[PDB]
């Protein structure tokens, strides 16, 4: 098989600036007919890949003009002349010379936007859940940038560990932010033995840690 | 030209999978139809890319069911080029370009040029000359004269035997001319190196004085009279033509001028560069203005189309006398009722502008160069082009490529410093090893290069710098390529580029004297002349 290798695999770019993605092939994609057999796709989260460039430098009809492909032989580049916030996703190159068609590892384009601190919300367990024995306490961190963030759970001022799980969204295609949920899981019996439930958030955008809490 | 949807239907093949190389054609064709606001040359270049993409497909999928329809699409691309050519015209710059290099211009050329001046007062006129090289004709004439006498003296058999094979004379003389020319070339190359301030006429003057005992005084007078005569007749110096001097054709120009003494080939090279850089109309000095169309339209024509045209000029010149010493031969042998009918029509006119037409405001495609035709096909004695036209570039490149092929085999053969026969065999053998079906006829004519102008029945110049280079450039245009060798275009294709006969009188007395080429009858008549001088001890 032909091995395709892309770089960088993570590409942070300020909107309005250019972005370049490199793709290298383990053997030449230049054909005696003069064409180079290399294609580029963009895969947006939860979608199938979408064809951008074929034959090395042909823009697929309907693809915005800011996308262009160049290169020859074993060395190829996808260039976005001026990146738009909707350009977030994973970019793949693929050789179109032989079967099996083989793909690069994928380059995730990330939009470098201004820092935004999370807005924090906390949700107590509902009676509809508690009647079957489990208590989920949910802490929401909404619309922040830097994706890096830390959530610590306190129960009657006692720091928790081992009983929470986080999930983070993909970067928003309009405002370039992330959101995060942290879910604390207790038995109903343990839940009703304590009063203060607090989610404590640290993030680059917060001059001090922010805490949201409730009493049962 | 078909749009994308129409090509999709035309090239639809049952059960054919779509190919990237096919979609590339479709995308490019759609881009073409969105180019309404681009220049004609940009549109041609897009058609060229569409043709190249179609060829890539056909070469990649040799057994594709699409290929029949795609070859028809390629025909449609050619038709669109002609549509572009015919529907987008721009003004032709009002310049008339003549060329007189390598010696003094003679009065008959001036008198012809003056006819164009007199009926085109809105046109600028250039007569390009080379201020460094007035002595080339003298050098060639002197060397050839001496080679003739050397050849006759060399014979160890009886010269005036009436059955003498005079081709023995031309073969031997060629061996001697080649040696003399080689000697001068080596002297010139050495002198140029040793003193880069010397111009050609400096080196020729010294060479002629030392080698042929010519008087430097008479050569200086000749140069001064030549310069004074040309600069009183719209002369413009090649040596100030910076675009020409700095391009890849200047060394080919000087190869012909200085090494081969072929002023016709040098003028071939210069004329199309002049046209490309300035625009206008190039004319050989034996061409005359078009005759006013309605002038002799009441006189019915009795011989041929060319003969009727020739006697039109002879009539004009007998009864108006614009050019003295113009012939009446083909006129002086007509019936009186029509001969005097010519005198009668001309008596009704008093101004030259009722005899000769004017060029006026002309326009042409930025793609094209228009060329004169005669009974034998295209001929570069007249050319029309807007400045920097696409074809003028294709023609310049055709000449440069043909010289590259020539010189790649010629220069190594000459470098061995062998005699003429040995050099020729090495050169021909090198040429033949690069011959194929596409270029064979051209390569065959290239093999005679060293004989040009010293030997009968040699057609090399026409294939190198002359009309074949134009036909090949037109083929380059219509077939979206460069480097055409063998010509597939038929006369109908080439006639897309004709200059209208209304704009030039080609059947002139001087033109006829210029197409009596180096025949076999000419070679025999020349030998008779040389023998006569030889048996009186003159040159």
């Amino acid at each position: 098989d032909i091995v395709m290798t892309q770089s960088p695999l993570s590409l942070p770019v300020t909107p309005g600036e250019p972005a370049s993605i490199s793709c290298r092939s383990s053997q030449s994609l230049l054909h005696t007919n003069g064409n180079n057999y290399l294609v580029w796709y963009l895969q947006k989260p939860g979608q199938a890949p979408h064809l951008l460039i074929y034959l090395g430098s042909n823009r697929a009809s309907g693809v915005p003009g800011r996308f262009s492909g160049s290169g020859s032989g074993t060395d190829f580049t996808l260039k976005i002349s001026r990146v738009e916030v909707e350009d977030v996703g994973v970019y793949y190159c693929m050789q179109s010379l032989q079967t099996p068609p083989t793909f690069g590892q994928g380059t995730k384009l990330e939009i470098k936007r201004t820092v935004a601190a999370p807005s924090v919300f906390i949700f107590p367990p509902s009676d509809e859940q508690l009647k079957s024995g489990t208590a989920s306490v949910v802490c929401l961190l909404n619309n922040f940038y830097p994706r890096e963030a830390k959530v610590q759970w306190k129960v009657d001022n006692a720091l928790q560990s081992g009983n929470s799980q986080e999930s983070v969204t993909e970067q928003d295609s309009k405002d370039s932010t992330y959101s995060l949920s942290s879910t604390l899981t207790l038995s109903k019996a343990d839940y009703e033995k304590h009063k203060v439930y607090a989610c404590e958030v640290t993030h680059q955008g917060l001059s001090s840690p922010v805490t949201k809490s409730f009493n049962r | 030209l078909v749009n994308r949807k129409q090509l999709e239907k035309m090239a639809n093949v049952r059960f054919r999978t779509q190919e990237d190389e096919y979609v590339a054609i479709l995308d490019a064709l759609e881009e073409y139809h969105n180019m309404s606001e681009n220049t004609v040359v940009e549109k041609y270049l897009k058609l060229k890319d569409i043709n190249s993409l179609t060829d890539i497909y056909i070469d990649t999928y040799k057994k594709s069911g699409r290929n029949k329809a795609l070859k028809k699409f390629k025909e449609y691309l050619v038709t669109e080029v002609l549509e572009l050519k015919n529907n987008n015209l721009t003004p032709v710059e009002k310049n008339l370009h003549f060329v007189w290099i390598g010696g003094q211009i003679n009065d008959t050329a001036i008198n012809y040029i003056n006819q164009w001046k007199d009926v085109n007062s809105d046109y600028n006129v250039n007569v390009f000359y080379d201020s460094n090289a007035f002595l080339i004709n003298t050098l060639k004439k002197t060397v050839v004269e001496s080679a003739i006498n050397d050849t006759l003296e060399s014979f160890r058999e009886n010269l005036n035997d009436p059955r003498f094979d005079y081709n023995k004379f031309f073969r031997k003389r060629m061996e001697i001319i080649y040696d003399k020319q080689k000697n001068f070339i080596n002297y010139y190359k050495a002198q140029r190196e040793e003193n880069p301030e010397l111009i050609i006429d400096d080196i020729v003057k010294t060479y002629l004085s030392n080698e042929y005992s010519k008087e430097i005084d008479e050569l200086n007078t000749y140069i001064e009279e030549s310069l004074n005569k040309i600069t009183q007749n719209s002369g413009n110096d090649v040596r100030n033509f910076e675009e020409f001097k700095n391009g890849e054709s200047f060394n080919l120009y000087e190869q012909e001028l200085v090494e081969r003494w072929n002023l016709a080939a040098a003028s071939d090279i210069l004329r199309i560069s002049a046209l490309k850089e300035i625009g206008g109309m190039y004319l050989d000095v034996d061409m005359l203005p078009g005759i006013q169309p309605d002038l002799f339209e009441s006189i019915e024509k009795p011989v041929t189309v060319d003969f009727w045209e020739m006697t039109k000029l002879e009539a004009i010149m007998k009864y108006k006398e614009y050019i003295p010493e113009y012939t009446s031969e083909h006129f002086d042998m007509l019936d009186e009722e029509v001969q005097s009918s010519f005198e009668s029509v001309l008596a009704s006119k008093s101004d030259k502008s009722e005899i000769f037409s004017s060029l006026g405001d002309m326009e042409a495609s930025p793609l094209e160069v228009k060329i004169a035709f005669n009974s034998k096909g295209i001929i570069n004695q007249g050319l029309i082009s807007v400045k920097d036209s696409y074809c003028s570039n294709l023609i310049v490149k055709q000449i440069e490529n043909r010289y590259k092929i020539l010189n790649n085999s010629l220069n190594p053969a000459i470098s061995e410093d062998n005699d003429f026969n040995t050099t020729t065999n090495t050169f021909i053998d090198s040429i033949m090893a690069e011959a194929n079906a596409d270029n064979g006829r051209f390569m065959m004519e290239l093999g005679k290069y060293l004989r040009v102008g010293f030997f009968p029945d040699v057609k090399t110049t026409i294939n190198l710098s002359g009309p074949e280079a134009y036909a090949a450039a037109y083929q380059d245009l219509l077939m979206f390529k460069e480097g055409s060798m063998n010509i597939h275009l038929i006369e109908a294709d080439l006639r897309n580029f004709e200059i209208s006969k209304t704009n030039i009188s080609q059947s002139t007395e001087q033109e006829m004297a210029s197409l009596w080429s180096f025949d076999d009858a000419r070679a025999k008549a020349q030998f008779e002349e040389y023998k006569r001088n030889y048996f009186e001890g003159s040159l």
